[PDB]
């Protein structure tokens, strides 16, 4: 459980750091053969002096569907198996839950790419002052507290609380039990659920909108802030749309302490 | 990634031997450079992997008319590091004048060194801004890292010259080097020298020691501001991931730090947040307030309570800051280190962006502009005068300083859309 734990919901650091940036670079007629995807993994193993395991073994890199390539919108999966009797206890549909929060995850570690790739295409832009140049990095370092924050959420709820139990939940039926509750829990907690579907709606309109801003690079200045009010606009309305819902969750609470924490 | 450290100046040099000595013990390495028998963790950003697995430092001290590399010499922990990285007035002008016709072959050191290094990504600097000797040449070796690569970070920790005095000239280095800390780096880590040797004649009973004891309070802040690094987790395991969120706007970039145990040799997580909050566990002194703050905590934590402290920390407001915009406390966690006894292990650190060091500043401000008011304190350093025959470069970083105090103030109004 706490080797699949660390490729499936990322519990190695500077293994998913390091797959991440290099799978962003393609993004395509690329990554569409298994020498470079299936080596990918491999060099990030190497950069975090995890593995030689019998879990790293059974690790396989695949896509469910082949690219049709802002697009905010991407399959992946990476998928362990096991053996006969250890087959019975864990299954082919929880680590297909698991591949799903996977990608999840990896799509959150896209934000925190994008958003440094236009720090570093400023930081190349960055000699001589003007009110464009401040009034431009403002829009960097406020998405950027935005993603901490939805990444916070993430980084406490499926990532801290629902890892305390199931140290203890198993002290041969109950096994199953209890790792299909540990799982139906992170797909609880991770907002993907019916319920919480309308909060997974705002969430795709800020992930295509600084998307937007990284496509674009003072010879537009305008446009960029134009994308800026619509972002804050859209902050402004999830707001409203969490708090709608406490009438209607202990898991959401958490997110009406980041999303709500000094300054309405 | 990969991070360089440079050590100048003398108490630059005391903190780099005793953070190395610090590493060393907290990680499986002998003095020798030799693993412990008992050694998972990651050693792959400061330590050179070499032929016996030994952690050789990636550090490069710089140093001209050596006293205390002496003293560094006949050591046990000598043998640690030195794969021959030591090269060998206490003028700002001076040394930048010494350091500009060395800059070659220490610039050919450096990329020696970045040769070594597989991979890159930055240059953290030991400094002590007024310390004589340290003051303008390193002011131009960070003008010329700067220069030379644009594509790596530049990271700073310096202590700030205040002991309620000394040295008349003092002010005018220290506001030269100011101006060049402003423009040619990226991020800034500043320590009080006053406030520090308060804290150490607090909870000790020192009054002359306070070297000796400043290193390690300094060597324990550096290790735990990278100790995620150091031992892995999976937040910001990048120095850009972590810096990102510190610094709101390329102007301010000054970094705040506590240390939540005073003395650490069973509280909850929820005091210790509360003891942080209050400014006597802070070691770095209308209304001031955090743009942003972060803490890292490092210990026997319970995963529920962070989140009720949380809750319970934001309902009380005993956060008082009022910002102009969206920014938020920020928190993060670690892992406590093996093989070091620790009473009361919750131990925690705080990164945060305060403008009252605008007030200190404008203490140095105030004062050099007196001291170039009666003038009779310029004291006609020679050179000073060929460096400058006019001295309008002290003109220049007080009008840099004088922008740089009224973005503070901008940035203390609810509004930052207005610029100061």
């Amino acid at each position: 459980y706490e080797a699949l734990r660390h490729f499936l919901l990322m519990e190695d650091g500077e293994f998913a750091q390091s797959l991440s940036d290099l799978l962003f670079e393609k993004l395509p007629g690329e990554l569409l053969n298994p020498l470079v995807l299936n080596s990918v993994l491999s060099k990030a193993l190497q950069c975090s002096l995890h593995g030689d395991t019998p879990h790293a073994s059974n690790l396989s890199l695949a896509l469910k569907y082949l690219p049709e390539v802002p697009d905010v919108l991407s399959c992946l999966e990476l998928r362990y198996k096991v053996d006969w009797p250890l087959n019975i206890v864990i299954t082919e549909g929880c680590v297909s839950k698991y591949s799903g929060v996977f990608s999840f995850l990896l799509q959150l570690k896209l934000m925190m790419w994008a958003l440094k790739d236009v720090c570093f295409h400023l930081k190349r832009t960055a000699m001589a002052g003007s009110v464009q140049f401040r009034q431009l990095q403002l829009f960097k370092h406020e998405m950027q507290h935005f993603v901490k924050v939805i990444q916070g959420y993430i980084a406490n709820q499926i990532l801290h609380v629902t890892w305390c139990e199931f140290r203890a939940r198993l002290a041969l039926e109950e096994i199953q039990r209890a790792h299909a509750e540990y799982l139906h829990k992170a797909v609880f907690r991770g907002l993907l659920t019916e319920k919480a579907a309308p909060v997974m709606n705002v969430i795709h309109s800020i992930f295509s909108l600084v998307l937007k801003f990284r496509s674009q690079l003072h010879p537009n200045f305008a446009l960029m802030q134009q994308s800026y009010n619509t972002f804050k606009y859209y902050s402004h309305f999830l707001f409203k749309v969490v708090t709608k819902l406490v009438n209607r969750q202990p898991h959401l609470e958490d997110f009406l302490l980041r999303i709500n924490f000094n300054n309405y | 990634r990969e991070i360089i450290t440079l050590q100048l100046g003398q108490c630059g040099n005391q903190i780099g031997f005793e953070f190395w000595k610090q590493l060393c013990a907290e990680h499986g390495i002998s003095p020798e450079g030799i693993v412990e028998e008992f050694a998972t963790d990651r050693k792959d950003v400061f330590f050179y992997q070499a032929d016996d697995e030994h952690y050789i430092p990636r550090a490069v001290l710089l140093d001209l008319e050596p006293r205390v590399i002496h003293s560094i010499l006949n050591s046990p922990y000598a043998k640690l590091y030195n794969p021959e990285n030591i090269y060998l007035g206490n003028n700002w002008a001076s040394g930048f004048s010494q350091g500009e016709k060395i800059h070659e072959d220490i610039f050919d050191i450096i990329d020696r060194e970045a040769d070594g290094s597989d991979s890159l990504e930055g240059f953290v600097l030991c400094h002590s801004i007024a310390g004589g000797t340290g003051s303008g040449l390193g002011s131009y070796l960070l003008e010329r890292l700067n220069d030379r690569y644009p594509k790596k970070l530049v990271q700073t920790y310096s202590v700030f010259p205040n002991q309620d005095e000394d040295v008349v000239v003092q002010p005018y280095n220290s506001l030269l080097t100011l101006k060049r800390l402003t423009q040619n780096a990226d991020c800034v880590v500043v320590l009080d020298n006053t406030a520090l040797n308060r804290i150490a004649t607090d909870r000790l009973h020192i009054q002359n020691p306070s070297f000796s004891q400043i290193n390690q309070l300094v060597s324990t802040i550096m290790s735990a501001s990278t100790t995620t690094l150091r031992y892995p987790g999976y937040m910001n395991n990048d120095l850009i991931g972590l810096i990102a969120s510190l610094i709101p706007t390329p102007r301010l970039h000054f970094l705040m730090t506590g240390y939540t145990p005073l003395t650490t040799d069973k509280t909850t997580v929820l005091d210790v947040m509360r003891r942080l909050l209050q400014p006597k566990n802070v070691m770095v002194s209308t209304n001031h307030c955090y743009i942003a703050i972060l803490n890292i905590i490092q210990g026997e934590v319970d995963p529920t309570q962070v989140h009720k402290s949380l809750q319970r920390i934001r309902e009380r407001k005993l956060a008082n800051f009022i910002p102009w915009g969206p920014a938020s406390i920020q928190v993060a966690l670690s892992r406590k280190s093996p093989y070091l006894p620790s009473a009361h292990r919750v131990s925690g650190l705080m990164m945060a962006n305060h403008t009252s060091i605008s007030s200190l500043f404008e203490r140095t401000c105030r004062q050099y502009d007196k001291l170039r008011k009666r003038e009779a304190f310029l004291e006609q350093f020679r050179k000073e005068d060929m460096f400058k025959d006019n001295f309008d470069e002290m003109d220049t970083s007080r009008e840099i300083v004088q922008q740089l105090i009224d973005e503070y103030h901008a940035a203390t109004r609810p509004d930052y859309i207005s610029w100061g």
